[PDB]
RNA sequence: ACCAGGAGUGGAGCCUGCGGCUUAAUUUGACUCAACACGGGAAAACUUACCAGGUCGAACAUAAGUGUGUAAGACAGAUUGAUAGCUCUUUCUCGAAUCUAUGGGUGGUGGUGCAUGGCCGUUCUUAGUUCGUGGAGUGAUUUGUCUGGUUAAUUCCGAUAACGAACGAGACUCAAAUAUAUUAAAUAGAUAUCUUCAGGAUUAUGGUGCUGAAGCUUAUGUAUAUGUAAGUGGAGCCGUACCUGUUGGUUUGUCCCAUUAUAAGGACACUAGCUUCUUAAAUGGACAAAUUGCGUCUAGCAAUAAUGAGAUUGAGCAAUAACAGGUCUGUGAUGCCCUUAGAUGUCCUGGGCUGCACGCGCGCUACAAUGAAAGUAUCAACGUGUAUUUCCUAGACCGAGAGGUCCGGGUAAACCGCUGAACCACUUUCAUGCUUGGGAUUGUGAACUGAAACUGUUCACGAUGAACUUGGAAUUCCCAGUAAGUGUGAGUCAUUAACUCGCAUUGAUUACGUCCCUGCCCUUUGUACACACC
């Protein structure tokens, strides 16, 4: 009858993380979404690192080379009408949404 | 159990399946270095079916003891070929049908408190032992 | 048809560098293919801030 | 279309997508002056926000331009016809950007090592843009077979500290001379606290701005009336 | 959990030190956190200093942290 | 850079790297620091550039067959390495791009890094550079940019000979310690009780106890277990609670409901599981008048103060001027040079890049009782994992093994996985004896991955046990979770680490200095030094 709608969040920026708990979830808890808060993910941190010189002759140094992404989760307990105006509104950038139908 | 630390307590419970006629010895008790790292044989088969007392706390901590998950991470401490010292898998073999050896699944039907809470006994009873 | 033989689906041949076509210097496998000498000029804007 | 793809290779995927674009992106809207492009993703559709200064040129007689783009990246990626959007703006004081100077300076050399009259012009058109430091660097062989190098700079570059990964806007270009080849590249620092600033990050690297110390009337007599 | 065969058990010197105080600072009484703390802190051995000492990353150019391997008939 | 050491290599065998050797070629770039397990250079083919055989063709205006077949394809026997109708003995054929000698562009891992772009390297672990405005000089050039004190410092007082300067340094960005005091979990869970997984008699025993309990076998049925009696045997039996343990939900708890079942709506504890915890998304965070017989009133160490905090502490970052450093072989970066139906281009079949009397470097297991074995106990962390590619593997099962089969999980806080890593801890076998130390060495089969394994793709067994007993002169590395021991992940990867980056574990000795040593920084002074003491 009532569904439970979870809506997991990711992106590279934490400050557009930090922007979408902005005004996603206040604009929902008016109308009591059940975010049950920020929901923090673990980050995927990724590593990679190079030599730096083509035709590596000489100081046989290296690169290191960094990468963070980083998620947060908010379930909603609502029927798919009442969330049907959040996934229009806020967008944002480099921040994806995941909702899935069928 | 997590009564005292199971250095005997594994060596007194292969006596008794030893005792009690439930051996069910693997006609090849002689023959396998148990992994492949090791350049001689075991002593004997006193190892073989003497970790129910390992899988009396993974039952508890692990999983249902799965045989892939069972060998790979115990009995690894290896010196293998000499460039250099790796790690190993152990590979079984007959113990696969120790549960046998005891006649989303369960691994043991008696080691829930019926034969392990025999060794329960045969601690409290060892308690009496170590009385004086 | 004729005289083309390696069947490619095996070996570094020929799964090489779909960002340079360049072989023998090449980042294979995060789903990158990208001749790790070009991703220097091309670290950007792929992420990849150096950090530590 | 959508996979069961990584998360890790989703990721990198939209970047292997980005720094391929702004390749291209450079060999053909270098006539018009391309300077970015911001790629967003909203449900149902992408847009395609690229930046560029002869903004007349990217569109064309009879929309072909426009078409041309959305003709491209669909026929390379194989995306949706119709999920692809792509929109050209104008690069806000193209001097200040400088991107597109350094672009614009390869058609500049052909006036014969116009240093005076083109090249030195750019420092000078980059105060006329009005920045707070400048520096060019031009390399190759000048007057004879020798590898040299002029620097002509104007101003402050910071060059270390993390506000270096922020302030400065280094664009390297290289172009093709009957010579063989003069590489440019330029290094450019911008005034990003007070203009405008709409969302560069509005940073403070190192100054300390220290506000009057604010007089008072000690003895505050009482004065009151009883309304 | 984490730690090793030496390691994990000194966080235990850690663990029955802090609680002893803890329960004497709500609970039981002021001088009862006293008295634990004074007949401790004569030497102690540390069993509540928690130090933060971990180890210490690589660098490219040796094999471990902070040696390397050179002569390359310098 | 020593010193006080510690570990080392240089000795030994082996993997490689470079040479030299040779060869059809053993393709090559790189030669003091700043070439040498480098070129990410862990190669059967591919790579591949080299060597042999082959093979392919590519543009146009001209032009001459006309369309009486200008073509293009196969059989067939030759040529083959394969059917290359590439060629062809003889055959039919889609015929037209008029298949051109002719424009000449095209490719190139072909040449020059001493013609270049780019990046990178070192100069230099540094603390060092510059500019307007003055006085200094005819001028090159100085001054500012210093005497001293101090600093990691061209960092600051301070002489203050422009400064308000400017780059560098610092500042800044990134990492566990930090009140969860705030909201934060499909991570963990703390808990709590509901439980279920229940021994002790540790408990209280009610019934029971020598009367046959407990325990035991035989018979067959049921598809061997079980039932019972007999068999059998002489004290216990059985239930509960307390003590110690699985489990499931304990999400706005219970009972409600709507619902198939969550919630509130209905009340109760009014909290019949909350956030310690891992995770942040924050701000806290030695946040230093911290007192100290004041050093040029300022940068008087003191260890003293905290009690998450005696830096939680390493990295990245890097100026001016430069080098004939390295890279044309990373690139559609490129001058020029060279070549192009007869290729250096290109695809094929091979070969090689691995070959060896020898030299040299990075590095692996040793040379053993602190040890080699057997056992037991039983602690990681960084990470990684399959939808246009064969990944991570759970589970059963089979096989000395190697592996193989069958069936899952998993696009990943959720599954592999609580990755329950190694060395070490604990009893034994050993009894120092090139031994059981040490596993090179050669046979043999069994295997895996793949079209293909042969100074080998790797892997299993039972043989084979050499050198090797702490390594000469020389010689490298480094000061706290560091050195070293000890694993593991990732990187390349059809299979191949024996190397390189990261990760954790075990955890020391010694210095807390100085300028003999090789050092390095514009202070003074010397010169007959240009390309600067080679």
């Amino acid at each position: 009858s009532v569904h439970r709608i979870r809506i997991t969040l990711t992106s590279r920026n934490v400050r557009s993380l930090e922007n979408v708990c902005r005004d996603l979830i206040n604009g929902a808890k008016n109308q009591n979404l059940r975010v049950k808060g920020p929901v923090r993910m673990p980050t995927k941190t990724l590593r990679i690192t190079t030599r730096k010189t083509p035709c590596g002759e000489g100081s046989k140094t290296w690169d290191r080379f960094q990468m963070r992404i980083h998620k947060r989760i908010i379930d909603l307990h609502s029927p798919s009408e009442i969330v049907k105006k959040i996934t229009s509104i806020n967008i944002e950038p480099g921040v994806e949404v995941e909702v899935t139908i069928a | 159990v997590k009564d005292i630390d199971q250095h005997a307590v594994t060596k007194a419970v292969a006596v008794f399946l030893k005792k009690t006629g439930k051996l069910k010895v693997p006609d090849q008790m002689d023959i396998v270095k148990t992994a492949k790292f090791k350049e001689l044989a075991p002593y004997d088969p006193d190892w073989f079916y003497v970790r129910c007392a390992s899988i009396l706390r993974h039952l508890y901590h692990r999983s249902p003891a799965g045989v892939g998950s069972i060998t790979k991470i115990y009995g690894g401490r290896k010196r293998n070929g000499v460039h250099p010292s790796h790690f190993c898998r152990a590979a079984d073999g007959a113990a696969r049908k120790a549960l046998q050896a005891l006649e989303g699944r369960k691994l043991s039907s008696i080691g829930q408190r019926d034969l392990d809470r025999i060794a329960n006994q045969i601690v409290f009873k060892q308690r009496d032992a170590a009385k004086q | 048809t004729l005289w083309y033989s390696h069947p490619r689906k095996y070996g570094q041949g020929s799964r090489c560098c779909r960002a340079c076509s360049n072989r023998h210097g090449l980042i294979r496998k995060y789903g990158l293919n990208i001749c790790r000498q070009c991703f220097r000029e091309y670290a950007n804007d792929i992420g990849f801030k150096k950090l530590d | 279309a959508n996979l069961p793809i990584s998360k890790k290779r989703k990721f990198v995927s939209d970047g292997i997508f980005k720094a391929e674009l702004n390749e291209f992106l450079t060999r053909e809207l270098a006539e018009d002056g391309y300077s970015g492009v911001e790629v967003r993703v909203t449900p149902s559709r992408t847009e395609i926000i690229i930046m560029a200064t002869k903004t007349q040129q990217v569109l064309g007689e009879k929309g072909r331009r426009i078409r041309e783009l959305t003709a491209m990246v669909q026929k390379r990626f194989n995306f949706e016809t119709g999920r692809i959007e792509l929109y050209a703006e104008k690069v806000a004081a193209r001097g200040l950007c400088a991107i597109a100077q350094a672009e614009s300076l390869r058609y500049k050399l052909t006036g014969g090592l116009a240093v005076r009259r083109a090249c030195y012009g750019v420092l000078r058109y980059i105060m006329e843009s009005g920045a707070k430091g400048c520096e060019v660097v031009v390399s190759g062989k000048l007057r004879g077979q020798r590898a040299k190098s002029m620097k002509f700079v104007d101003g402050l570059m910071i060059h270390s500290g993390d506000p270096c990964n922020d302030y400065v806007e280094t664009a390297t270009r290289h172009v093709l001379l009957r010579q063989g080849v003069l590489g440019i590249k330029v290094k450019v620092m911008l005034p990003y606290d007070p203009k405008n600033k709409i969302g560069p990050k509005k940073p403070l690297p190192d100054n300390v701005s220290v506000v009057e110390p604010k007089e008072e009337k000690i003895y505050e007599t009482p004065e009151t009336e009883y309304k | 959990s984490g730690g090793g065969h030496v390691a994990q058990i000194y966080a235990i010197r850690q663990a029955i030190s802090k609680a002893l105080v803890a329960f004497y600072q709500k609970y039981v009484d002021e001088a009862s956190k006293k008295e634990i703390k004074d007949i401790l802190v004569q030497y102690d051995r540390t069993l509540l200093v928690g130090d933060p000492r971990r180890c210490e990353p690589k660098k490219f150019g040796g094999p471990g942290a902070r040696a390397r391997y050179q002569k390359s008939y310098r």
